[PDB]
């Protein structure tokens, strides 16, 4: 089976305002 | 400086697992027996 | 609104991937809750065994067989799902 | 608002009005932040139980504030405007 | 400890048990969903067409409205038109209790007590307080009590068609003419009270002693004979 | 003639200290890593 | 330092996935990272087939091999580590 | 529908296993009658000895017959059939 | 805390079944090791050729020969046993 | 590393200060907000 990588970068999912 | 005591999850925690045990049909009676019980 | 950090599956089994996230978003308060939502649903129909994963900060290392694999956005959670 | 988690048989069923006790009790915890929670809950259980079936101990709480063993006075007084307070 | 230890691995063994399926709840079922979900949920839920789900959803509100910022996002969601609605609704008068019960939540902070005025829910109060019921009239009266704190609330009770505060005391002496009921009478009384502290009270002052003609109605209260928080 | 076993799969959940609902019960153990190879 | 919050496996086994980790935790600062280090020291210590999830905020619902689940923390970080 | 998780079985015996258990289960849904439909086929087909286990959840030690042993997810359900 | 279900067995032989399931639930947790421990005990001490079964929810048909049965729910684990 | 709502930190001593702050404006009433709210602030920031 092939991989695959993900990952929760900083400020994209949490819009601030 | 308005907390919960120490203590009171764990005691509610107790508490709310007997009577879903028990199944009564007067809670306050039965908080009335129950912590009577368990002073002694 | 869904926005699709990384996918690779058909768009109509994307589409139901969506739809049931939004349905576990809508009735499920815990995040386990949605996770096991989403996971049992897709069991039920798609192919036996699945795995989700439902969070705010993480990112995951999987071996996903190919043609079944999401990692989307689904209101302020992120959703990764996979078949193993 | 409904509890209800998604694996859970029907063989525990919660009764209502449970939310509504625990949180009338659980604010009255908050408020009074006693010292020795096991009695201080049985006579609250106590004193809501008289009152549903049928105002001793808030009268008993200002009075001995008005003044400036004392379970066995309320106890006393829950099991009793003169003729009350010649009986206890 | 043999059986404590069989014990220990039979529940381990309970535990990864592969559950079926989350089987479906009903649909007279509500829950919060994951973080802001729930607000939009709930004003949905509010007009809902099955009857159980609306008062469920009523409790739910009222679970809703305690925290400061579960208020705000709340009555920016527009749950107000919704709650006055259902107030208004004469067919079952339990709904009706819980409606007035979820005002006097709404109406404590600011916001709450604004956008109550500006959807005319001082007006759907000032109707309920003539309900036929018991218990409604004192949420009722609870409820128009603690909107009156502000003085914003106090000048819109003042000029609110022609007579609000006339029918008002006019109430307050016809229940305590028929019957000794002084709760709803004391809590009038006080809502009353509290509209003459508005700061521009002319026209509230001018309103009661003029046409409502209080002050003789107030000496016939003041008789030691009527229950003391009245007399206060 | 020869003997296999066998045995199903099974699943678990695992839902983290959530600042809102939760209070979860504390049955866990703890450990000192050490050296890794 | 390490708490096992959920384990099926043996003791040696989970000894070595908390080494792992922790030997993972002085070399990577990025999560991604950590579940990519996990994941081949375990596919190539182990049957080859392995799933890594890291984070601080995640919950999940994940059918696994019997005998191979863990899911325990390291510092403040969760890991869960599974096998199909 | 049918992965073949461990079979030690001819495979025209294999894929007759699978056909007639997706009859059993367009059959009949209890776990019971599915693994008495199967055996009982089985039965009729081959040596008449045979032994059918069908659920969810189970794990067994048995002793068959060589090159008669079957035990397989078709779906969720899992069956494991074999002849003493 | 044995309850018998069902069986057709010798009542001394039911209370050996039920001695060695208990110290087979003290032994190991894992599912078929638990079987494997009841099958070894009952070729070593009785005749050979057992079929074990120690499961939690499952549905099977199996044909024995005479006097030799038991199903029994120890604890809540349900336990089967029988003989070619 | 923020992720969540309530992470947000609201100081103990801001709303205080908010308050005087909007106390000087409403005894000022002013219309070159801006320009007396810089005043203000940087006198405060001077003399503490």
């Amino acid at each position: 089976g092939t991989d695959a990588i993900t990952q929760i970068e900083n400020g994209d999912l949490f819009d601030f305002d | 400086p308005i907390t919960i005591p120490g203590d009171f999850p764990a005691i509610l925690k107790a508490f709310t697992r007997e009577i879903l045990r028990a199944q009564p049909s007067n809670i306050y009676e039965f908080g009335a027996r129950y912590f009577s019980g368990l002073q002694g | 609104k869904a926005v699709i950090k990384n996918a690779d599956m058909s768009e109509e089994m994307q589409a139901d991937a969506v739809d049931c996230a939004t349905q576990a978003l809508e009735k499920y308060n815990i995040e386990k809750d949605i996770a096991a939502y989403i996971k049992k649903e897709f069991d039920r129909k798609h192919n036996p065994t699945w795995h989700c994963i439902v969070g705010r900060n993480f990112g995951s290392y999987v071996t996903h067989e190919t043609k079944h694999f999401i990692y989307f956005y689904l209101g302020q959670v992120a959703i990764l799902l996979f078949k193993s | 608002m409904d509890v209800e988690p998604i694996f859970c048989a029907e063989q525990i069923v919660i009764p209502h009005n449970l939310a509504d006790i625990l949180k009338a009790y659980t604010k009255e915890v908050i408020r009074r932040q006693p010292t020795d929670l096991i009695a201080f809950s049985a006579k609250y259980f106590t004193n809501l139980a008289n009152v549903a079936s049928g105002a001793p101990a808030k009268e008993q709480l200002r009075q001995v504030y008005t003044r400036g063993t004392l379970t066995e006075s309320q106890v006393t007084g829950l099991c009793q405007a003169d003729a009350v307070v010649a009986k206890v | 400890d043999s059986q404590a230890r069989i014990q220990a691995n039979l529940r381990h063994i309970q535990a990864f048990e592969a559950k079926p399926n989350p089987k479906a709840l009903p649909e007279t079922a509500v829950t919060r969903g994951f973080e802001k979900v729930a607000f939009p949920k709930l004003v949905r839920e509010l007009t809902c067409d099955n009857a159980v789900v609306r008062k469920k959803s009523l409790l739910a509100a009222r679970e809703l409205l305690s925290s400061p910022v579960n208020h705000v996002q709340c009555v920016a969601a527009g749950a107000t038109p919704a709650i006055v609605a259902l107030l208004q609704d004469q067919t079952d008068d339990e709904t009706r209790y819980y409606a007035a019960g979820t005002l006097k939540l709404l109406a404590a902070k600011e916001v709450g007590a604004r956008d109550l005025a500006q959807h005319s829910g001082l007006d759907a109060l000032a109707a309920a307080l003539e309900d036929p019921s018991e218990g409604v009239r004192d949420e009722a009266y609870g409820a128009l009590i603690e909107a009156a704190r502000f003085d914003s609330t106090r000048r819109a009770l003042e000029a609110c068609g022609s007579g609000a505060v006339l029918p008002r005391l006019m109430e307050l002496a016809l229940l305590e003419a028929q019957g000794g009921a002084a709760g709803r009478a004391q809590q009038g009384l006080v809502l009353l009270f509290t509209c003459t502290q508005a700061r521009h009270n002319a026209g509230i002052l001018s309103q009661l002693v003029d046409v409502a003609q209080a002050i003789p109605h107030l000496a016939g209260l003041l008789k030691p004979e009527l229950p003391m928080p009245v007399r206060h | 003639i020869k003997q296999h076993s066998q045995q199903t799969v099974r699943e678990q959940a695992t839902q983290m200290a959530r600042p809102g609902v939760l209070l979860d019960n504390d049955y866990d153990k703890e450990v000192t890593p050490g050296r890794y190879q």
